[PDB]
RNA sequence: CGUAAAAGCUUGCUUGAUUAACGAUUUCCAGUACGAAUCGAGACUGCGAAAGCAAGGCCAGCGAUCCUUUGCGAAGAAUA
RNA sequence: AACGUGUCGCGAUGGAUGACUUGGCUUCCUAUUUCGUUGAAGAACGCAGUAAAGUGCGAUAAGUGGUAUCAAUUGCAGAACAUUC
RNA sequence: GAUGUGGCCUGGAGGUUAGGACGAAGCUUAUGGCGUGAGCCUAAGAUGGACCGGCCUCUAGUGCAGAUCUUGGUUGGCGUA
RNA sequence: UGCAAGGCCGGAAAGAAAAGAAUUAGAGGCACCAAGUGGGCCUUCUUCGGUAAGCGGAGCAGGCGAUGCGGAAUGAACCGC
RNA sequence: UGGAAAUGGGGUGCCCCCACCCGUCUUGAAACACGGACCAAGGAGUCAAACAGACGCGCAAGGGAGGAGAUAUGCCAGUACUUCUCUCGUACUGAAAGGGAGAUGCAAAAUGCAUCUGUGGUGUGCACACGUCAAAUCCGUUUGAUUUGCCCAACACC
RNA sequence: CAGUGAGCGGCGAGCGAAGAGGGAACGAACUCGUUGCCGAAUCGGGUCUUACAAGGCCUUGAGUUGUGGCACGUGUGGUUGGUGCAGGAGUGGCGAAAUUCAAGCGAAAAGCAAACCCGUUGCUGAAUACAACCCUUCAUGUGAGUAUUGAGCCAAAGAAGGUGUUAGCCCAUUGAGCCAUAAACCUGAGCGCCUCAUGAACAAGCGAGUAGCACUGUUUGGGAAUGCAGUGUCAAGUGGCAGGUAUUUGUCUGCCAAAGUUAAAUACAGAGUAGGAAGACCGAUAGCGAACAAGUAGCGUGAGCGAAAGUUUGAAAAGCACUUUGGAAAGAGAGUGAAAUAGAACCUGAAGUCGUGACAAAGACAAUGGAAGUACCUCCAUUUCAAC
């Protein structure tokens, strides 16, 4: 809204905060991102440091759907659950079953305590997620 | 002073605003709300011009590709020539009573031209058929009182009588399997990637 | 309270003992020169106080 | 939760009650409230001396 | 400025002018960089009977992005 | 004294303000919707009882024919199928 | 130079509450009253002739003394050269 | 059972005496966002260049700039405030 | 009870005192520095996009579209309804091939074993709970200190 | 997807896409050349059937230096042609309710009875008005009721325009419904007859100065070269092209260039024709340059440039007959009108500047300005006027 700015309390001014001196011209240090290198570079290197250079190996025709894998952690299980299926669960007896790649997730780790027991079936697994699953008393199934 | 922000790249350097020197480039959506009316007035139109055939013609079941959108379903373009032989019609008669046919796709394993064989066999098991001269009725074509009790089938999609696309159910809890409990899955996983990763430099060693 | 991405980014990153976030939208971007050593030099991440 | 609107429900209250002039009037409150005190007596219409000497 | 059985002169043996896991700091200073300098830990050494001394000649003698160009990823072994 | 100054009542010159709006600008929709050698667009000259501009029209020239309607047009002349000439 | 104001004023919108041919808007003032102030209100017209005020929200082409500023009108020099 | 370092247990503590033996219009610490400015000039003490200058260049502090008021008849900077 | 008196406003003149022309650049303007005959109407920090901070509102390990469709809907460019999906986030790191984060106890295995009501440790740290001591008291209690326990947010060292 | 952990870039300023996913649309597909089998079965022109028939007959006219066809007994055709007959849509005309109800004029054609009810009831008047210093006499003055009050009707219509002030019931508009139609459009691919067509009985090949390559130039995010152009050079044979880092050699996946046609979903960023619907926009120095005889008047040799200006009197011209002074323009009277202070480009009629009458004074301190008094005035406000 116009009636909140700083032009309508500044009517009557005659500067409206620009100052006698300095004055209000059109471009007092360049167009965008120019000079810094020059008369910018304090500002860009104490606030943006690695603007500049190259780095790496190129990849020239990039396709994100094959790199594709999202991961969930161990003690987050329980989002993927319902609720009588997670109070019914207990080691030694039946277990549900968790479908990662129908749920949006590839790669299972293996973060934190896990709260109920179950049977995952993922793509991908680490080593300690593995084996924390295998000895709370849920298992893990490898699916494509 | 500029102080902290972000370094800008806003891309508005060319001439796309209209100005007393230049025409622009700009596409704004205020006719949004009536185009939204007019199809749907063209399709209902449409679908009372074509009484009392189905508005959309009927399509087959097909996979996603890439390894992103490999559990999901959708439909296709058209049925195959392959499937329409094994539910026995022939594709120009096909084309004529509300099948869409498509002849490049390829039908490369059973479980697809299953599901597409029991659509089409649905279809042709609801399927009611006019004949051409209703004094001389022919094998294959309804009945007067057949013909007089029809209705249209205005679905978005078709598909009011083969239903949605079907999705593999899910599996029922059990219990965990000894070797389950047992085996190591990391182990046997890394192993098979190792196998294809080093493939190359395994048989070079090897070939000395 | 701590922990916000807000609070991270407090601060300048590129002097020394510094570790807070640039604002920046591309993250492969802000690298190579001031963040390598091989690239002219490097901030340093620890400094006495 | 509502048949038409998909899982939604009517928000809950900030407060349970709303009168809180009820509370602060309360017999609860008021067992625990701070004494009132006598207060000092209101000055005159004479004014007051100041000088010591 | 400092230095007298030396930091000067002579002589004998040597290559601490090497490497040094991204350790810390001083000077300029925005407590940024560059140049120069100080205190260290590890390897292999030199001189000395030994305690020790030495990673140049104390303190001026020098150089970013991009580009070009050189050196280390020695041979052997893993059923992974 | 005169010229000149100041305030008030009245009056000139001047054309602001308010109210009004058959105009502009902007945004949508419908369709048997797209000129010309069978001579187009544009340019010129003419036409009424009275007629400079403008509007309409072309020596059949402020217009002929047909269908519908139903008694005017009007500054002034003039004319006078209503069953609709 | 920064900030605040149940701080003032202008064109329109959603609400609510009023006024007007027993005279709306506009215009005039040795018409007073109120407010530190931006301003608000009343009186008179020997003015005018048809619309419009207050309050809460919303909105903007929203406040002029000077830019050798723009357009219109006027003016001393002057009954002079 | 010596020295060095990190801890645990226990004690004492004019909470800092007396000899001139402090005082305070004495709440400490930590952040975020942003403006204007980046031509100065004068005076007191100390000064460098210059014959000198209402000249050029510096150190400490106070001022004008951004500020009136009362004094020196008059004065940006003097005296008082 | 009047052509009344009185007190405030308003107007014009006069006396004693006081008092350099406005706007601007400038260290310094009243200036022999520039713009300034009068009046009316007009006249200059706006709209869009990317990012960040403060403040208001909804939901919360989840938040939210957009495009489009469906029928109330055929007065209505609005409102009411909807799925998958898409996007930001719950996890980062390396040039890359790749890999990927709990606590306690026993112990010391080149993927060790066992339990799952739980701040990884230390120092400084609101409120609350247990005591004690002062000052004041209308004798009911207040205002300050401090001991111990747990310490929330937060800071420092590991 | 994506201002991208792609990529291009004095790797600076800056630039910058594609596959996948959710959707709109969609009866969406066909024709040559070549190969195999036929070989004038083809086209044009005359003439006849209601006929320049997708028809019959005749034609050397064209064409074998290749037009054209076929494979890779019940029915049907309204897109063969000739004759006819319907209904519908569309188009154009016609077509609805309810008060000019009662009260009369300067002052009651106005009010009060403080939520609702009392109340289909009670009570009235601070206008004996005003008209310019005050007081007496005589005059003169109020446009049109869509206003107020009291009763009563219509509504499947309360929807905004007109009418001398603000109108559901003064006028127009709008609904059901009625009438009339060149062709075209829609309807068991609407329905008959003649003619003509037709469903259905009885193997080898696949587009050559092309693709590719070299040099040069340009373009692209395309980077040992994304697309294209000029010149040189110039292929293969089911083998060829594409798989985003150059070369040689093996596999694998997809597809088959160098000929052609094709609706819808999309644009209309200074077009046009015939119709419509709107706006938190502008309100005559604004909005298009143009609310008006506006691309006009006017300017320039020319290409071109390009205004100002609401005729807004009044309800209605009722637009000032007549007397008189003047050569006339006009003045003084009279009259119309509610108003002439509405007299013709005439609503309102500001500021600035000027004339006139009354008054205040005033040396030469340029004038203006401040602070505090006083003299004189005051169509201003408030207070008081009796043991107050
Ligand atoms: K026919
Ligand atoms: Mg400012
Ligand atoms: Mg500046
Ligand atoms: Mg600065
Ligand atoms: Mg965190
Ligand atoms: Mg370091
Ligand atoms: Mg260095
Ligand atoms: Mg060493
Ligand atoms: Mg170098
Ligand atoms: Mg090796
Ligand atoms: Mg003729
Ligand atoms: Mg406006
Ligand atoms: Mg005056
Ligand atoms: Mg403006
Ligand atoms: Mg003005
Ligand atoms: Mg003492
Ligand atoms: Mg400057
Ligand atoms: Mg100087
Ligand atoms: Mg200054
Ligand atoms: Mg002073
Ligand atoms: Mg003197
Ligand atoms: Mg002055
Ligand atoms: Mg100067
Ligand atoms: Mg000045
Ligand atoms: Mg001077
Ligand atoms: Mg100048
Ligand atoms: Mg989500
Ligand atoms: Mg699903
Ligand atoms: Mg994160
Ligand atoms: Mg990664
Ligand atoms: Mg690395
Ligand atoms: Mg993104
Ligand atoms: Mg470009
Ligand atoms: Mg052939
Ligand atoms: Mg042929
Ligand atoms: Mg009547
Ligand atoms: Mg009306
Ligand atoms: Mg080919
Ligand atoms: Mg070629
Ligand atoms: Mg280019
Ligand atoms: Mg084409
Ligand atoms: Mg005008
Ligand atoms: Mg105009
Ligand atoms: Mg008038
Ligand atoms: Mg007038
Ligand atoms: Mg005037
Ligand atoms: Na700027
Ligand atoms: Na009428």
């Amino acid at each position: 809204p116009t009636r909140f700015k700083k032009c309508r309390h500044q009517r009557g001014s005659t500067f409206c905060g620009y100052g006698r001196v300095g004055k209000h011209r059109k471009h007092e240090s360049g167009r965008g991102n120019a000079g810094g290198m020059h008369h910018h570079r304090i500002n860009f290197d104490k606030y943006h440091p690695g603007y500049f250079g190259k780095l790496g190996m190129d990849h020239y025709h990039r396709k994100k759907n094959p790199m594709w894998k999202p991961t969930i952690n161990l003690n987050n299980l329980s989002r993927l659950i319902a609720a009588e299926e997670a109070a019914k669960a207990a080691k030694g007896g039946t277990l549900p079953v968790v479908d990662l790649q129908s749920s949006g997730y590839a790669k299972l780790l293996g973060n934190g305590h896990i709260q109920v027991p179950c049977i995952v079936k993922a793509r991908y697994v680490s080593k300690l997620a593995d084996k924390k699953i295998r000895k709370a008393g849920g298992a893990v199934v490898l699916q494509a | 002073p500029k102080g902290n922000n972000a370094i800008p790249h806003v891309h508005q350097k060319k001439h796309w605003n209209p100005c007393s020197s230049q025409k622009g480039n700009v596409k704004v959506f205020l006719n949004q709300p009536a185009q939204k009316h007019r199809r749907r007035r063209l399709r209902l139109l449409k679908a009372k011009k074509v009484f009392p055939r189905p508005l959309k013609a009927l399509r087959p079941q097909v996979n996603c590709p890439t390894v992103r959108h490999n559990m999901k379903r959708r439909l296709g373009r058209g049925f195959s020539p392959a499937e329409l032989k094994a539910a026995g019609l022939n594709p120009q008669y096909a084309a004529t009573i509300g099948i869409r046919v498509d002849s490049r796709r390829k039908n490369k394993s059973e479980e697809g031209m299953n599901v597409n064989v029991q659509r089409l066999k649905t279809y042709m098991s609801k399927l009611v058929l006019f004949p051409m001269n209703h004094k001389k009725v022919q094998k294959g074509e309804a009945s007067e009182e057949e013909v007089k009790a029809a209705t249209q089938d205005r679905s978005r999609f078709g598909d009011a009588a083969v239903g949605a696309v079907v999705y593999p159910s899910a599996e029922a809890p059990r219990a965990v399997s000894a070797e389950e409990k047992s085996m190591c899955v990391y182990a046997f996983l890394k192993k098979n990637h190792s196998a294809v990763r080093f493939f190359g430099t395994r048989s070079s060693r090897a070939a000395r | 309270k701590s922990g916000r991405e807000s609070v991270r980014h407090f601060g300048a990153s590129g002097v020394p003992g510094s570790h807070s976030k640039p604002y920046a939208t591309n993250r492969g971007k802000e690298t190579k020169r001031g963040r390598r050593t091989g690239r002219s030099y490097k901030r340093k991440a620890f400094r006495h106080v | 939760a509502s048949a038409v609107k998909k899982g939604f429900t009517l928000p809950a209250p900030m407060l349970t009650n709303t009168d809180v002039t009820r509370i602060m009037q309360s017999e609860e409150v008021r067992r625990v409230l701070k004494p009132k005190k006598l207060q000092a007596k209101k000055a005159s219409r004479f004014q007051t001396p100041t000088n010591g000497m």
